[PDB]
């Protein structure tokens, strides 16, 4: 699968509107089902995801939408300069954020996973926490309901002695 | 006739010029060059002769 | 006169083309309540946004007892009207708003037409480049 | 009634819905 | 008596309605001043930018690469087109190269500039007041009332662009001659009229005089055709101002179309293997753009 | 002057004024040949 | 900084005033207004470490400083209408067609808020429904 991860604002957008989450991976409709914004923040919340994902199960982060709009703006195409001008939008939006949020500084976020087939592993970003002594180990206590909802979901079509290898599994040992 | 005649190649190997194509004169009376004038911007044929 | 009849009652002053009438419909109320709710100065956005909610949907409720609103459509564009207005109070202002208040004659446009022109770094490209070459300043100082 | 029964005062005065018709249209300018 | 108050009143709500006006366009005529001197520079470039490419296609000096090109170029005016700030309004439609829509547009500006006579008779008829009952221009005045109500009807804007007819798609360059006669608004002559219908009135502040029963009927009749011309003009007026402002925005969308396309070509033969003439055609074309640059600034 | 153009031709006509070329196309309506 | 002031193309003498705005923007967006305090002590020390942020504009190569405070001011007082709430569809319409508004609405969205706010009635309808919820709100539980 391809963990997806959003702020809980994007996430409520997509549940409320109605936006077919099984093509959030597809670059050409999520962008049509997403603003500038939207797209920036989630590749915000992907460069804060803390953990190492079980990459010996094929379990992988998603890219950030902004690279894949960079890449097809590079592509010859019948939309290429479209997309091109959605990436300087997206750069210039990104930047702004950055500028605002740079403050955040010490903190971790609590993940919600909301699994959407097997190729897509939605994790919504929801409350932020304060963390400046050992956030590593905050971040984990903290995600207890976000490790055990991995694990229960990639035991569906793994092994059960493969996942128990994993750093997830062992985070969920670590927090209890 | 334009294609069965190779008449482009001997244009071509002649004038050494590997882009140019015939133009066709249309040689007609004072009647009838009244109606093969029409909306002269677009003076060409079926697609690249002229 | 409840809100829900007099919301209602004007809203029926909108033209007509046929089903396309309920997006323009849900968009006026959100646009409407989104910007006119005042904001409580000790919430953070994450409650601001709650407790704004509650109360745009039982605006919706009372407003549905007069005038048919699709309430998930009216609630995606209240939640991402609220989103633009938390931001400008909390980011950048955009200058279209200080002209718009306040001499102030050549505009955005006017420079982006340039630097489309030029394929350079357009108006918001170059205001990000002044923060950015700002923030060690501001950092620095208070 | 508003102002009372007789048809002659239920009749609608034309200086004050020309006065009227001014005010609604600078009404509408304050507005806009 | 209370006539005298009537009349007073009245008037004085006249000139309220020209003052508000008269502050209205004197905002549009700064901001057009501005624009008229940007659209110069624009349709200039345009002219020349225009030529450049009509030379270079039509003398196919691109060689094979030119239908690669070509698609690129198309490419460029899909995302123009497609910009959001393009309204799905007929008027911009018009500007940005349909032609029944410009032709509505351009008529119902040359009827407002003659419309606005009858503005300026009617407010003299006061004068004439203060049985003498004008013939008065209701004319007119059904007209004015047809061409607000086309003004509204145009300057609608639709969900979707698919309820315009016609609507200009990715090739809207191709008509950019369109664009060479500035479409100018009324802006001086509404100016004009109202600062003169508006001393006009001044003028009669002192009334004086019981006025006998048909004058004041004869007034009220002026008054209310006069206030429904304003209204009318007003939603005139606004429509024409959007069309100069949308027209300018047309022009820059195709000045930025040829920008970008010969971005493309001077990109394409660095990649590949330029020519001698893709050199000279590019330093031309960069002078044009060069050019449109100083006169911005 | 380029705006004389008849009302209402048929999808694919072509019409000449003052050196401009226009073809009536179904989608774009009166659009310039070039 | 003067590398990116260099970017911004030369327009007519307004070279003094659009940086003017730039710098205003670009200080606003990093210091905040803590939404606890009203318009007088968060907005005097907002105003106060900008005019001293000015005193490096000999770094600069055009910023007209006395504009710059004036959109800075601008900005401030635009941000404590949007708090209390906003219904003139003077400002209404400058905030839904924006440069902000067009970043957090969709392409389809922003197609919606077009066609409302561009409508020939629009601003009747959006005024009579500020008053509508001023007059109100408050009676929503």
């Amino acid at each position: 699968t391809q963990v997806l991860v959003m702020p809980k604002a994007v996430f409520e957008s997509y549940k409320t509107a109605g936006v077919q989450f099984n093509k959030l991976l597809d670059t050409n409709y999520i962008v049509s089902e997403t603003s500038v914004n939207d797209l920036a923040e989630i590749h915000q919340a992907l460069t804060a995801f803390p953990f190492l994902l079980p990459e010996k199960l094929d379990i992988k982060l998603a890219v950030s939408p902004i690279i894949k709009v960079a890449e097809l703006g590079e592509i010859d195409g019948p939309e290429q300069f479209k997309m091109k001008d959605l990436h300087n939008r997206l750069e210039s939006r990104l930047a702004t954020n950055e500028l605002r949020d740079a403050g955040n500084r010490n903190l971790v976020y609590d993940y919600y996973l909301y699994p959407v087939d097997e190729n897509l592993w939605v994790a919504v970003q929801q409350s932020a926490h304060i963390a400046s002594s050992d956030p590593r180990r905050v971040s984990i206590q903290l995600n207890h309901t976000f490790f055990d909802s991995m694990i229960n979901e990639m035991l569906n079509t793994r092994p059960r002695e493969s996942v128990a290898s994993t750093q997830i599994f062992t985070y969920y040992l670590e927090s209890c | 006739a334009h294609r069965d005649s190779n008449i482009e190649a001997a244009f071509r190997v002649i004038s050494g010029n590997q882009d140019e194509t015939p133009m066709y004169l249309f040689c007609s009376d004072k009647e009838i060059a009244n109606y093969l004038m029409t909306k002269g911007d677009d003076r060409t044929l079926g697609a690249y002769l002229k | 006169q409840q809100l829900g009849f007099e919301l209602s009652r004007i809203l029926k002053q909108l033209p007509n083309l046929g089903g396309s009438d309920r997006k323009t419909r849900a968009m006026l109320l959100a646009n409407a309540v989104a910007l006119q709710i005042p904001f409580e100065t000790l919430l953070d956005f994450d409650e601001q946004q709650d407790k704004a909610v509650a109360k745009f949907k039982k605006i919706l409720s009372k407003v549905n007892e007069n005038i048919a609103v699709d309430t998930k459509l009216a609630v995606t564009y209240f939640n991402n009207i609220l989103r633009i207005r938390q931001s400008l109070i909390t980011g950048i202002t955009d200058p279209c708003l200080v002209k718009a208040v306040l001499n102030d004659y050549l505009t955005v446009d006017d420079v982006n037409i340039v630097s489309a022109v030029v394929n350079g770094p357009d108006y918001n490209r170059i205001q990000a480049d002044m923060g950015n070459a700002l923030n060690q300043l501001i950092g620095s100082i208070d | 009634l508003d102002h009372g029964y007789d048809a002659t005062a239920l009749l609608e005065t034309t200086e004050d819905i020309i006065t009227g018709e001014l005010d609604d249209h600078l009404e509408s300018l304050s507005v806009e | 008596a209370t006539i005298i108050n009537t009349l007073k009143t009245w008037f004085e709500k006249l000139m309220e309605l020209f003052a508000k006006l008269i502050r209205w366009i004197s905002d549009f005529k700064k901001r057009d001043v501005v624009v008229a001197t940007r659209y110069g520079k624009i349709v200039r470039a345009v002219d020349q930018a225009r030529t450049l490419f009509q030379e270079l296609l039509v003398k196919n000096r691109l060689g094979n690469r030119k239908d690669a090109l070509l698609e690129k170029f198309d490419a460029i005016a899909q995302s123009i087109i497609d910009d959001p700030k393009i309204l799905a309004s007929r008027i911009y439609a018009a500007a940005f190269g349909s032609v029944y829509y410009q032709k509505e547009i351009i008529n119902i500006n040359n009827e407002a500039r003659t419309e606005l006579g009858t503005m300026e008779k009617l407010v003299g008829t006061i004068i004439e007041y203060v049985d003498y009952r004008a013939l008065m221009p209701i004319a007119n005045i059904r007209e004015i009332g047809k061409l607000a109500t086309r003004c509204n009807e145009l300057s609608t804007v639709y969900p979707d662009r698919s309820s315009i007819p016609d609507f200009p798609d990715k090739n809207f360059w191709k008509n950019s001659h369109l664009l060479k006669d500035r479409f100018v608004a009324p802006l001086d002559d509404l100016l004009k009229a109202y600062r003169n219908s508006s001393d006009a009135l001044r003028k009669l502040k002192q009334l004086s005089r019981n006025y006998s029963q048909e004058t004041i009927d004869a007034i009220g009749e002026s008054v209310q055709l006069i206030n429904t011309s304003l209204e009318g003009m007003r939603r005139i007026t606004d429509t024409m101002f959007e069309y100069s402002q949308a027209q300018y925005l047309a022009a820059s969308c195709v000045l930025n179309y040829y920008g970008k396309c010969a971005q493309v070509v001077s990109e394409d033969y660095k990649i590949h293997g330029f020519n001698d003439a893709i050199r000279e055609w590019q330093r031309r074309f960069d002078k044009v753009i060069d050019d449109f640059k100083r006169g911005y600034a | 002057t380029t705006k004389d153009l008849p009302t209402d031709p048929e999808p694919g006509d072509t019409y000449h004024v003052n050196g401009v070329d226009w073809i009536y196309q179904e989608d774009g309506g009166w659009v310039t040949m070039q």
